[PDB]
């Protein structure tokens, strides 16, 4: 086994999330800067990735204590969202404090506590300048808007923000108590459509109707089938094999086209005109099913009757082999909505109800990809705004207020460690620095007066780095939940003290 | 110089100050963070005055002297 | 930053314990002696680390700050000379180790300064208390500690010699520091160990007096600083060269000068004349000189200044640099100055008796040879150190570092009541004694370890049931065989050591 | 080959006993750091705890070969303590260098350290020899387990393993027997669960439950009918396990494996039982059965568990269905399928209130890292508590007890004029060792913080408080409640002071080098 002892462990403690940290720190804090993934380890490829894993990830993160983060600064992104770019800077950020630390013969342990109880009082200065923001529903509308809003920036999103921002808050605004990721229904395919998504009534489905079906169904009851079938239906007798040589191995697949007809045994004796089923069949089993003339639907999704179930009142079950082990379900319509040259078979039985399927249409997946994670987040976070209506001033100035007051205490709380504390309150204002250049301006006056001006109550005023101005956290709708917020505190405050104490590697 | 702990007694003091105790200090006798109540661990006023000047001053001189021409 | 001091240190005290530790071969009689070739390629053959630090020594200021705190030990006690260059590395060796360890170097000077009083203070119990008021004693117990040592051989005698030119100074019964002030050291080629002896007036170089009575009774001894002779060009004689009448007359003016000059001389009036060497003058006129005893005044020429030094205290002749200066005060009152041609081969006037502060003594000391003369120094040297500490310390201490055996367990046991971050110092402090008594051990020849290690529990016992015994080289009573030195040498050593280590520790 | 000797050998063993005490001293204790330790398998583990350091060690020499033994002789038996004997050891020899520099033979000093070891553990036996019963002793149970489940951090609210750990050593291990059951303690655990969620098991829990919830939850006192013998696919041992091949063979086989479990899952409790422990479950076929025919019974039973749930229920053996008999069955207090508040984790205990000759302590966490957390804390907590529970010889930690010890022994030490009169008085300097890297953990300097407590010795000359072992700043051995079992300190020492001296008798040794292990 190979063993690292601390000179290179707490070194190598150090550059594993700084080395990614200025990757995402660019693309975290206000925006000046971003990470464009240029990508070869794997392929020829040019990425642009505002994502913290999707820099962490796809890049080799090998370094036993960038294991920590990427792997720590992730959940926390899974969690509440929006953790891996934080997690991951803010550790780094200690990472550079302890470094000086270390490199000033501290004990670990004495920055620890250092630390760890100057996270607390900055976590509780960050509840100060939290502020409740459930007052009405408009308000609460509007918290959870700016904080929907304040999840999706520093990420490119072309249509989403706006969008998803109504939609985040609809979902949240129906289930009263939680957001509804169980009810948007995330439909993604090629529209044309740029990042153009709606709230989709009913759930639109894939699929071209052809060969022998009328294509429009209507006043459409349909039998909800958890089991359809997928080219021959499965029963005691569905599988044989005949083959002794070369001729039968091109003619056991004629043996099993007699496997698609005897599903319409089935099918035939529900009655029901309308079949609409999980598994999906294929354009000559379209003969057979369509010539039998009721209209037997494929591929009918889950999810998108539990949205129906949910909003029409209706129960849609499991174990489906005979017509009642699913209540019915009813729609107005199963319609073929035409989005350009798609063809999209449309259950409509309710409008943007409590459940809502969303039709997410785009050229790009990684886009629609780093759109689900930000509204992922949102959500999230405007689920625990739902719970934490507080939205804590961001951009840096909850770092500000944090690194004001924890450098207070530390003046009076230690006698000793008043070292880690103000470097805890350090690694808070670094945050904003490295942006404030981003835009061209100087972070010091900023983290040295704009934090003491607004740590002298302009806590509303605040950094705007996009700009690189001083204006208002809640005006510019710069802030979020104050649990995210303490919630990035969290892990990347634990993220960094587990490397710290670690003195020793082994490697096998 | 006398082998203690900087950032302790510093930030003891710190927090001695931070308590605004300037009556309480660093006794470098025997090293430890303690009174000044003029102990004889007082300075007169002169000195120090006389000393935070100076080095204040010089070193922003020095700062001010960038382009350094040495003709030797 | 004050990692290169450390390293300075480093190289400090390296080079420091380096020349202390090759004399602990060399530590003791039975240290072994080494031929020494030399810078000059030639054989050097000594014992004692003074001499052999000093015979060949190069530059380093440790290694010399050593060879100092080698002739400390000798300027300080004239005795113990070995012993002070092995404590310091013994020291250094803890010191090193808690520099090491991390004992901060103002730490451990004042841990082991501490510490060094707490030594001699055991040391004080060790200390066994014999007469300085009885001559005898001092004869018995000094000769007895010049026993525990090499040299009787004229000392036996010269102690005899020794103790009384002491005993004579000695004023109190406590016979306090006498310092060798008052006892002049003057040789005399013929004689013999017995024509050696004590005298109690001070014996003046030769007596040079060309027409000055062989003798005079009662002598004001003048003193002669300033030149006895008329302005020089070539001669005493004022020479201007070109014809010979000139400088025949211009002797008018010399002659007279020398004659009036000397007649000055004898205004005031003096017995004896105090002059010194002519090249520790200008040049004396022989023309004054010869005019200058023709008046017959006794006078000594080629005297050094120091003997006149020791001369116008000793016997409280005031310096006379003038004729202003010819004064009963600053001529001296002899009781009776005498030259002696005799009672051996060689000349010296002897003043026998004179008006003295401080009683007064001089040796003159002789032998069949230069050599017979010159250990019979070497035999008093001894004598008159080892009284001159052993009367300087009121009580004896046996010898062979068993004290520091017994010591270093004595510290060592209260290092641990002590307590504190110098426990492990005062403990090492400690330490560092018994191996100097163990390189004697290993010097004599034994375990250095074994023994000095059951001495230790020996020392537990009576604290003397055994001790190093040089003659035995072993496991012994030193009070059996005694082997003992005064209180200084032990203190001496340690004093200096410590000091000479702490500023080391304190230096950059 | 090679042979090297003496000093070779010398600096062959010392050398890589040096470094290992070293990622120990900042592991060492609370305070130890903890240590990020990743395989070349991608793998991380964060271990201040030696053992898993020495388990994380594959390293290479006769050092590191006794070091990943050493520890773990102290870490079953005493549990807390691993750390402390080897980082000593090393200091042990990290001394001898020095001490046969000062030209005293390795075999000079090796009794010395021996010898001065008695003090050290004589000492010891001083501090407390309480002994407390177990209901007694569970306070000091879970006291010593605000301790021994200390270091891992997860202690308090975890009074819950302290206290588990208290039944689980004294229902299989008795306090008289004296004879350690580690074996008879079944360690238990799932991903899942927390932390605070906690239980000790008296009997078997079977992870699969009875083939439905439609059948009681309950099976009463007894009547656990053992069983080796199919009701899902058997994969005997003897032949191969092969399924059906033809369309006629899912036809019959259904007909066929239907009507005999419905007779045997009715030939079991024809033979009788509430439950059947089935080594081969019951197939979902054979649940709907074991539903049809009116009957509980366990599907899947572990291969060793149908020995398990016979032996540590002291139930009867019945080895198969063919030897189905009335008089022999597994036995039960009561059976239970138990949720155990984190469906996630849910098993069927087989609950012993007649005889527990395995005692479950089931752990639950967020996931195996937590579970683990706890368990090897929980097994150092049940170690000394078993220890305890047994002789609750207890003794106050962090050194306090070493540096009363040392002194006494150091002085002890010169009492013997014999070389080891100074061999002696060095090894008590090592005994200062373990609290000083604790205080360097601890955020203090140690050399002063001893010093604190050799005062405080020269105060006490015994342990009662102390310096910091936690950081806090609150210095006590008693109040802080410092304390180990008396008996295992002084097994840190009998296995750390000889192995040293083991291996001064052994330096002889036919290498190339240290790295053969």
């Amino acid at each position: 086994a190979d063993e690292e002892r601390a000179e290179t462990a707490r070194l190598t403690s150090f550059i594993g999330a700084i080395a990614i940290g200025d990757l995402v720190k660019s693309t975290l804090g206000p925006k000046g800067m971003d990470k464009i993934l240029l990508s070869s380890g794997r392929d020829a490829s040019l990425m642009v990735t505002n994502d913290g894993a999707t820099i962490l990830k796809n890049i080799g993160v090998d370094n036993p204590a960038a294991k920590v983060l990427v792997d720590m600064s992730r959940v926390q992104d899974d969690e509440v969202g929006d953790g891996t770019t934080s997690v991951t800077v803010l550790a780094a950020e200690l990472l550079r404090e302890a470094e000086s630390l270390i490199a000033k013969k501290i004990h670990p342990q004495t920055i620890i506590a250092g630390w760890r109880e100057a996270t607390k009082a900055a976590r509780e200065a960050l509840l100060s300048s939290a502020v409740d923001h459930g007052s009405d529903e408009v308000k609460f509308r509007q918290d959870l808007m700016n904080i929907a809003g304040t999840t999706l920036s520093s990420k490119l999103l072309t249509h989403h923000k706006d969008h998803f921002t109504k939609l985040a808050v609809e979902a949240v605004l129906r289930l009263k108590g939680s957001g509804n990721l169980e009810a948007i229904h995330i439909i993604k395919k090629l529209g044309g459509s740029l990042a153009d998504s709606y709230l989709d009534e009913g759930f639109l489905l894939d699929k071209k109707i052809g060969v022998n079906q009328p294509k429009r169904i209507e006043n459409a009851k349909i039998l909800i089938a958890n089991t359809g079938m997928d080219t021959d239906k499965i029963k005691i007798f569905g599988s044989r094999v005949r083959v002794d040589s070369t001729a039968k191995v091109a003619e056991i697949e004629h043996a099993e086209k007699e496997k698609m007809k005897e599903k319409v045994e089935r099918i035939l004796k529900h009655g029901i005109n309308c079949f609409i089923n999980r598994q999906l069949i294929y354009n000559y089993p379209e003969q057979l099913f369509g010539a039998a003339g009721v209209m037997a639907i494929e591929h009918a999704d889950f999810a998108g009757v539990e949205r129906l179930a949910l909003v029409t009142g209706g129960e849609i079950a499991s174990t489906f082999d005979h017509p009642e082990l699913v209540k019915l379900g009813s729609c107005k319509l199963i319609e073929e909505v035409m989005i350009g040259e798609d063809k999209l078979i449309h259950f409509s039985g309710v409008a943007l109800g409590e459940a809502c399927t969303i039709v997410l249409r785009g050229a790009t997946q990684q886009i629609l990809d780093e759109a689900e994670r930000s509204l992922h987040d949102a959500l999230c976070v405007l689920a625990q705004t739902v719970k934490d209506s507080r939205t804590v001033y961001g951009g840096g100035c909850s770092e500000m207020l944090m690194a004001h007051a924890v450098t207070q205490l530390a003046n009076r709380t230690p006698g000793k460690e008043a070292v880690a504390m103000e470097s805890y309150a350090k690694a808070l204002r670094m945050l904003p620095t490295i942006i404030a250049d981003n835009a061209g301006y100087d972070s010091a006056d900023l983290v040295a007066q704009l934090r003491a001006a607004h740590s002298e109550g302009n806590t509303t005023a605040g950094l705007d780095m996009r700009e690189g101005t001083i204006g208002d956290m809640a005006i510019l709708g710069i802030t979020e939940s104050f649990q995210v917020k303490r919630q990035v505190l969290l892990s990347a405050a634990e993220a960094a003290e587990v490397i710290l104490r670690v003195d020793n590697i082994i490697k096998a | 110089n006398a082998g203690y702990d900087s950032a302790d007694l510093v930030a003891q003091l710190r927090a001695a100050h931070s308590e605004g105790n300037t009556t309480a200090g660093l006794d470098m006798r025997e090293g430890t963070i303690g009174d000044m109540a003029i102990l004889g661990i007082t300075e007169s006023f002169q000195v120090k005055r006389q000393v935070l000047l100076s080095a204040a001053e010089a070193a922003e001189v020095i700062l001010r002297v960038d382009n350094i021409i040495k003709a030797a | 930053d004050r990692d290169k001091p450390a390293q300075i240190r480093f190289s400090n005290i390296s080079a420091a314990k380096a020349v202390a530790d090759a004399i602990r071969t060399s530590l003791g009689p039975k240290g072994m002696d080494k031929m020494i070739q030399d810078g000059k390629g030639d054989v050097t053959i000594t014992n004692d680390g003074a001499t052999i630090l000093k015979q060949m020594q190069v530059l380093h200021p440790a290694a010399r700050m050593l060879v100092e705190l080698s002739k400390a030990q000798d300027i300080e006690a004239g005795d113990g000379t070995t012993s002070v260059v092995i404590i310091a590395g013994s020291l250094l060796d803890s010191c090193t180790k808690l520099l090491q360890k991390g004992i901060h170097p103002t730490i451990i000077s004042e841990s082991f300064q501490k510490a060094l009083e707490k030594g001699i203070e055991i040391l004080t119990d060790m200390s066994r208390p014999v007469e300085l008021s009885d001559r005898e004693t001092l004869l018995n117990s000094a000769t007895t500690s010049l026993n525990s040592k090499v040299v009787s051989q004229y000392s036996s005698l010269l102690s005899p010699m020794s103790v009384n030119a002491v005993m004579k100074v000695i004023d109190p019964a406590t016979a306090t520091s006498v310092d060798l002030r008052d006892i002049k050291i003057v040789k005399k080629l013929g004689g013999t160990i017995d024509d050696c002896e004590l005298v109690e007036g001070l014996v003046l170089t030769q007596k040079v007096s060309n027409s000055g009575i062989t003798r005079v009774e009662k002598a004001k001894i003048g003193l002669i600083q300033f030149c006895l002779s008329a302005p020089k060009t070539d001669m005493d004689n004022q020479i201007v060269v070109s014809d010979y009448a000139q400088m025949d007359r211009v002797l008018r003016e010399e002659r007279a000068y020398i004659l009036n000059l000397v007649k000055q001389i004898k205004k005031t009036g003096c017995n004896v004349l105090l002059i010194q060497k002519s090249i520790l003058r200008d040049a004396l006129s022989d023309l004054a000189l010869h005019f200058l005893n023709k008046m017959k005044i006794m006078v000594i020429k080629d005297i050094e200044r120091e003997d006149i030094e020791f001369i116008c205290k000793t016997i409280g002749t005031k310096p006379v640099a003038h004729i202003d200066q010819f004064t009963a005060d600053m001529l001296g009152s002899a009781e009776l100055a005498e030259e002696v041609n005799l009672n051996g081969s060689g000349k010296l006037l002897k003043i026998t008796g004179c008006a003295s502060p401080g009683k007064t003594v001089t040796i003159v000391v002789r032998g069949s040879n230069k050599l017979v003369i010159e250990e019979a120094e070497r035999s008093i040297h001894d004598a008159l150190c080892v009284i001159r500490c052993l009367v300087k310390k009121r009580a004896l201490i046996a010898g062979g570092g068993a004290p520091e055996i017994e010591l270093a367990l004595r510290l060592t046991e209260y290092s641990r009541t002590l307590s504190g971050m110098e426990s492990y110092c005062v403990r090492a402090f400690a330490d560092a004694m018994e191996v100097i008594p163990s390189t004697l051990a290993e010097n004599a020849g034994l375990n250095p370890i074994s023994t000095v290690t059951e001495l230790r529990n020996r020392h537990a016992q009576g604290e003397k049931t055994a001790g190093i015994n040089v003659r035995k080289g072993g496991i012994s009573n030193i009070l059996e065989e005694l082997v003992v030195q005064p209180l200084l040498v032990s203190v001496s050593a340690l004093t200096l050591a410590t000091e000479t280590v702490r500023s080391i520790l304190k230096i950059d | 080959k090679s042979r090297l000797m003496g000093l070779e050998a010398l600096k062959s063993h010392i050398m890589a006993a040096k470094a290992v005490a070293n990622t120990m001293r900042t592991s060492l204790g609370p305070n130890g750091l903890d240590k990020m330790m990743v395989d070349k398998d991608g793998d991380v583990t964060v271990t201040n705890d030696g053992a898993t350091i020495l388990s994380m060690m594959d390293v290479d020499h006769q050092i590191a070969k006794l070091m990943v033994e050493l520890s773990k002789s102290q870490d079953d038996e005493i549990g807390d303590g691993t750390t402390g004997v080897v980082v000593l050891a090393g200091a042990l020899l990290e001394e001898a260098e020095q001490l046969l520099d000062r030209g005293i033979h390795p075999i000079r000093i090796a009794d010395g350290y021996e010898q001065a070891a008695r003090v050290a553990i004589e000492h010891l036996d001083k501090i407390s020899d309480s002994v407390l019963v177990d209901i007694k002793d569970t306070e000091p149970l879970i006291q010593t387990a605000k301790t021994t489940l200390g270091s891992k951090v997860v202690n308090s609210c975890h009074r819950q393993m302290a206290e588990i750990a208290v039944n689980a050593v004294l229902t299989v291990a008795d306090m008289e027997r004296r004879d350690v059951d580690f074996e008879l303690i079944k360690v238990e655990g799932k991903v899942g669960g927390r932390l605070e969620d906690t239980k000790l098991i008296k009997g078997v829990i079977v992870d699969k439950d009875f083939s439905h919830p439609q059948m009681p939850k309950k099976v009463e006192d007894a009547k656990i009918a053992i069983l080796t013998c199919p009701f899902e696919p058997p994969k005997p041992k003897t032949k191969h396990k092969l399924d059906v091949t033809s369309v006629e063979d899912y036809k019959a086989l259904q007909k066929y494996e239907k009507e005999k479990f419905e007779e045997m899952i009715q030939q079991i409790k024809e033979t009788g039982a509430n439950l059947a422990i089935c080594q081969w479950g019951f197939d979902d076929e054979a649940n709907h059965l074991l539903l049809q025919n009116n009957l509980p019974a366990v599907r899947w039973v572990g291969g060793p568990e149908i020995e398990l749930i016979a032996i540590a229920t002291g139930g009867r053996i019945v080895p198969r269905f063919s030897e189905l008999t009335a008089e022999k069955l597994g036995f039960a207090g009561l059976v239970q399928e138990i949720s155990f508040g984190t469906t996630k984790d849910k098993m069927l205990v087989i609950e012993q209130c007649k005889n527990s000759r395995a005692v479950t302590i089931f752990i639950r966490g967020g996931n195996k890292m937590i579970i683990e957390e706890a368990k090897r804390s929980l097994h150092d907590a049940l170690c000394v508590i078993r220890n305890l529970i047994r002789d609750n010889r207890v003794v106050y930690g962090g050194g306090a007890a070493e540096i009363s010890c040392a002194l006494a022994v150091s002085q002890e030490a010169d009492k013997c004029p014999t070389l080891e009169q100074y061999a002696m008085r060095a090894f008590a300097d090592a005994l200062e060792v373990i609290p000083m890297a604790l205080s360097e953990n601890s955020g203090m300097n140690p050399i002063q913080t001893m010093t604190e407590v050799r005062a405080r010795q020269v105060k006490e000359m015994n342990p009662a408080l102390g310096i910091d072992c936690l950081h806090k700043g609150t210095n006590d051995m008693k109040q802080q409640h410092v304390i180990e079992t008396l008996i295992g300190k002084k097994q840190q020492i009998s296995l750390a002071t000889q192995m040293v001296r083991m291996i001064l008798k052994i330096d002889d040794i036919r290498k190339p080098g240290e790295s053969e292990e």
